[PDB]
RNA sequence: GUGAACAGCCUCUAGUUGAUAGAAUAAUGUAGAUAAGGGAAGUCGGCAAAAUAGAUCCGUAACUUCGGGAUAAGGAUUGGC
RNA sequence: AUAACGAGAUUCCCACUGUCCCUAUCUA
RNA sequence: GCAGUCAAGCGACAUUGCUAUGUCGGCUCUUCCUAUCAUACCGAAGCAGAAUUCGGUAA
RNA sequence: GAAUGUUACCGCAAUAGUAAUUGAACUUAGUACGAGAGGAACAGUUCAUUCGGAUAAUUGGUUUUUGCGGCUGUCUGAUCAGGCAUUGCCGCGAAGCUACCAUCCGCUGGAUUAUGGCUGAACGCCUCUAAGUCAGAAUCCAUGCUAGAACGCGGUGAUUUC
RNA sequence: UGUACAACGGGGUAUUGUAAGCAGUAGAGUAGCCUGUUGUUACGAUCUGCUGAGAUUAAGCCUUUGUUGUCUGAUUUGU
């Protein structure tokens, strides 16, 4: 039996099981080539979804039909305030794939670290690190030791960062431990620089820039126990069929007389790890900077925040990255910024992104103004005001 | 994309299934036309063939002179009345939709064209924007 | 530029802006001068009503439109009246 | 780039914002918000909603007709693009629209004048037909 | 007896997800627990040192 | 009381608070709804839904056993003072 | 030995509409 | 198929005239086969280009 | 989800699945080809069809925010302010949800099928094959992504005087 | 036991649409007294000014130089 009639499989089948991820922060799975013929430099960065706008840009794509032409898009922004270095790991290669080989933590560590180690920290004692922090002084070998031993064996050097949660507007109050891979300059550089960074912090701009292209690595919106209508797009039944018609009603055949894995059953929906490839950034923000949200094409100084603040959001007030696109995971969650991967060479990446003007009203409703200036000399003097 | 197009076509609303009657907007006498199939489009299962604005569609007179009844010509959709994404930041939409008859090759078969023409046809059609004495 | 905080440039850039700029600055200083922005209207006058007389005018006022503000919401849950008669004042102790 | 004023609320209509509705007239209706697009497909006039700029343009809620708008014109003619003209439009624009705004708030004081002089007024009647009320009171 | 029973976070003290709250079951045995107590007190036993050293249920008619 | 009406709804006299319930609003169901453009292109088949619904005035064809069709069809109005 | 009328059987036209394109949302 | 035809072996290839009595069908679903319709890569065809025929692996 | 001395954090990956897909547009170029008719390669560049993963930036859709206003019957003596008419009705309507009805994205190395060969006997020539070997498919294996063996594994901090 | 947390309150941003009450030489028109020919005093749906006024604002919006309150409740874990 032929049905009569092929269609394509409902939802692809690479993207199983589709459960729940076992954590919100999306672990990066493989890092770029790490050519060590350039400086040393890190691979991916950490920052919180805050919201989406749009963007108006003078599209210079020279051969298409929107060639200097102005284009209106979406671009989501992510907090990403400055990253502070806080140990470093050295692998080994083995016969069965690579070996964490030890593990060094800086001097001292901040209390949003010290947080993350503990789910009852207003009982704890706060003993993170009182004999580490003994063993690391008082000789200046203990660390030394484990400094030769990771440059005398590892191969790929990875820096233990966090994120400065208290100065984003989260509650949450903890920092999201993460591995980045160094690369850049030999295994021996890539410590010595790790080790000069040693409770010091890494800014944004240093590891991107304008125009570059990044993937974005982060946990999808989660939507519990979804019908297999939405969880795979199945087809409805017409009308009041018998047990039910937004089910898929057939499962499978008599032989085999089990029902296969691939026949799309009902389940969990979202909140799984998605890697999202080829993200252009539009800009690359910083807190100290008034003006933001200025360009040369607009002349105003208002921050890219919009009016009233964002959607479920406080104020950015740090850096940011602008990115064009939608970026997996919903606002104010933990995504994992991470370089192209791959010597990316399309027009696109190519391509300089000049921002026109940027979008900065109100999110919470049908904002008609960018800034409260424009609100109070369109309306006008209130009664309120006198 | 059929012969006359001069570029790429924009991804815009699916405004005329088939089935859709549309007004005429040339004077080569017709009023209406009854879309039967959708040039270019790639069919599905389950998934009617939509037209759009600037897009090519074989359609049927069903009123106006008797002479253009029955017979299945190439037409060009002028008007959509479906909201679609205009580049410039615009979610613009028309009062009626509508489509005019041409030849294969784009050329016009009403020497004028009456009423607003949609930028997106008549700048993919030069025959139409030729014919054409509005522009959006 | 092509823009500003509103009302774009291109609305704005015309040809001896100077001169433009100049005879409203001219019209501002022609009404400063006269008093047309009397912002200094801090006190107010009537028939000899003086300040403590008028103040506590505002403040017996206020306090009347409170109590019967109060005595409106006491009427209003007390009454009930919708629902059922009031039980006769008569009758109970 | 061009910020459109709404037809309905004469409002700023930034680039992708509202809709536009084209009519066989061969003319463009932009709106900000789907709420003035659904007011005007329902045949309103909005000289007659309080909450539109036209029916306080019309009844002198607010200053219909001022020096400083005659800066603000539909500029058929454009300009060479002068360095020296860029800048003088940049400070002129700020100084009109503080202009704007003072002589706007003078207006708004005009026309809320004599207010006190009710209210001292209303105050008084409540005084004096409210004795028992004061008794109680002290 | 824990077939088809709901799932609760009080059940990691004893490890067994399925955990439930028989409050006439627990009122009775509380009950019959302060009456052994009282027997107890009664003969004489130390109230500190007692322990439940056997406890039976069984089907009725 | 509204309303032509003992049509539908509220209220007075009179009579009831009896249907195991606490928390959440997952999928799927039961009952009732809304939806941009096309308007049956779906289906064995206009299955279900929808559309007109009262009153005043104009007007009302073929057939016919002249009694009916007929509220044919199709049109204009409905509030308050 | 053919008028009216029909919870009679079938075909077609206007309005119409989530049957469908393509599904989405809400209430108990 | 009928009736011939000659002949390497013990009759192959070639060769002569004409010549419905049953109920299965459709909406959704997953998977598998190639005896490849389309897409990738090639050879032969009067392939000058364009277009087209066949053939080989490839699901 | 018990047992892995306890808890917690960061990691490797045995293994299973796997995806992208197809046509158009500029230049090549009215150029090679061609008497004329007509009419192409490659490389570079730009979109779209189907499918898949995300997300509300903008717009569409929902109203129990019963959020704000108006409408009818009825009731509280009238105004105000309110109850019922199974969510009373009508207009708008944020937050939420969602739509090619709205937006973004969907990588590149090795080995191979047929095929072209190189050397080279078998056969004192010849040969693409017997040895070896150069390439060559949307193919296979890989890069990447999905889950992580609950009895696969590594590193690190704390490890209960009372 | 402190950029600690929670309930309110103040602002920003939004939704709707001009609240009660007051006064009017606006108000089709109809009535007492009077004696006009803008008489006056009464009813009068609506309209006008306070009044882009009034109301809600997170239950999954942003902020908080303020007010009030909270900060030792049980169990288990050992190479």
């Amino acid at each position: 039996s032929h049905r009569k009639y092929e269609a394509p499989r409902h939802g692809h089948l690479g993207f199983l099981p589709r459960k729940r991820a076992a954590s919100i922060r999306a672990r990066v799975k493989a890092f770029p080539k790490d050519d060590r013929s350039k400086p040393v430099a890190l691979t991916s960065f950490l920052g919180y979804k805050a919201g989406m706008t749009t963007i108006v840009r003078d599209l210079d794509r020279p051969g298409s039909k929107f060639h200097k032409r102005e284009v209106v898009e979406a671009v989501t922004v992510v907090d990403t305030p400055p990253v502070v270095v806080v140990g470093v790991v050295g692998y080994v290669e083995t016969p069965r794939g690579l070996r964490s080989l030890t593990t060094v933590w800086a001097e001292h560590l901040s209390d949003e670290v010290k947080r993350r180690f503990y789910k009852n920290w207003y009982k704890s004692k706060k003993k993170a690190f009182t004999k580490y922090s003994a063993k690391y002084a008082q000789d200046g070998a203990g660390i030394e030791r484990e400094l030769a031993r990771i440059k005398k064996y590892a191969s790929v050097v990875r820096v233990l960062v966090h994120t400065q949660i208290r100065k984003t507007p989260l509650a949450q109050k903890k920092a999201h431990l993460a591995e980045i891979q160094l690369n850049g300059g030999s295994i021996s550089e890539k410590v010595d620089w790790a080790r000069e960074h040693f409770e010091k912090t890494v800014a944004v701009d240093s590891v991107f820039e304008q125009n570059e292209m990044i993937d974005a690595i982060a946990v999808t919106k989660g939507h519990g126990f979804e019908g297999v209508t939405h969880r795979w797009g199945t087809k409805k039944l017409p009308r009041k069929t018998h047990r039910g018609l937004r089910k898929v009603a057939c499962i499978g055949a008599w032989h085999p007389a089990h029902v296969m894995w691939s026949v799309a059953r009902a389940g969990q929906r979202g909140y799984h790890s998605r890697t999202s490839i080829n993200h252009k950034i539009y800009r690359v923000g910083k807190g100290d900077d008034e003006a933001n949200g200025a360009t040369s094409f607009d002349r105003t100084k208002k921050t890219i925040t919009p009016m009233g603040g964002f959607v479920h959001y406080g104020e950015i007030k740090n850096d940011f990255i602008m990115v064009k696109g939608c970026i997996p995971g919903n606002r104010k969650r933990i995504v994992t910024l991470r370089k192209s991967l791959y010597t990316n060479t399309s027009r696109k990446a190519l391509e300089e992104v000049s921002l026109k003007w940027i979008d900065t009203a109100s999110k919470f409703g049908k904002g008609r103004f960018q800034t409260p200036a424009e609100k109070h000399a369109f309306m006008g003097t209130l009664k309120k005001d006198l | 994309s059929g012969n006359g197009a001069q570029g790429t076509k924009f991804r815009i609303s699916l405004g005329l299934p088939v089935g859709a009657i549309m007004n005429c907007a040339d004077n080569s006498g017709a009023r209406n036309l009854y879309i039967i199939a959708v040039k270019g489009s790639g069919s599905r299962l389950n998934r009617l063939p939509a037209a759009s604005l600037g897009d090519m569609v074989m359609a049927t007179v069903k009123k106006g002179k008797p002479e253009l009844r029955k017979k299945v010509m190439p037409a060009i959709v002028v008007r959509q009345a479906k909201s679609w994404r205009r580049r410039d930041g615009v979610f613009l939409y028309f009062e009626d939709n509508a489509g005019v008859i041409a030849n294969p090759k784009g050329e016009m078969k009403g020497s004028a064209i009456t009423g607003p023409v949609g930028k997106e046809c008549a700048d993919l059609w030069p025959r139409v924007a030729s014919n054409s004495g509005v522009v959006v | 530029p092509e823009i500003l905080d509103g009302k774009n440039v291109y609305d704005f850039l015309d040809p001896e802006i100077a001169a433009k700029l100049q005879a409203l600055e001219e019209e501002e200083e022609k009404l400063e001068n006269e008093g047309f922005y009397n912002s200094d209207d801090e006190e107010e006058i009537y028939d000899g009503f003086e300040a403590s007389e008028v103040d506590d005018i505002k403040e017996k006022a206020a306090w009347i439109r409170n109590r019967q503000k109060t005595m409106i919401a006491e009427a209003r849950n007390r009454k009930s009246l919708k629902n059922k008669a009031i039980m006769p004042r008569s009758k109970l102790t | 780039m061009r910020i459109y004023q709404c037809h309905f609320c004469s409002s700023p209509c930034y680039p992708g914002h509202g809709i536009m509705f084209v009519r066989n007239d061969a003319k463009e209706f932009r709106f900000c918000r789907s709420k003035c697009h659904k007011a005007f497909k329902q045949r309103r006039n909005p000289r007659k909603l309080k909450w539109t700029k036209a029916f306080r343009k019309a009844a002198g809620k607010e200053l219909a007709v001022d020096s400083t708008l005659t800066f603000a014109q539909r500029r058929n003619v454009p300009v060479r693009y002068n360095r020296e003209l860029v800048a003088t439009t940049l400070k002129a624009m700020a100084r009109i629209e503080e202009i704007r705004q003072k002589r706007e708030r003078a207006f708004y004081k005009n026309r809320m004048r004599g207010n006190k002089e009710k209210d001292f007024l209303r105050d008084k009647k409540l005084v004096e037909s409210n004795p028992e009320l004061l008794r109680i009171r002290e | 007896f824990n077939s088809s029973i709901g799932r609760t976070a009080q059940g990691k003290e004893f490890g067994v997800t399925k955990a439930r709250w028989p409050a006439k079951s627990v009122k009775f045995v509380q009950g019959l627990l302060q009456n052994a107590a009282a027997n107890a007190e009664a003969k004489g036993l130390d109230a500190t040192k007692l322990y439940v050293s056997h406890i039976q249920v069984n089907q009725a008619p």
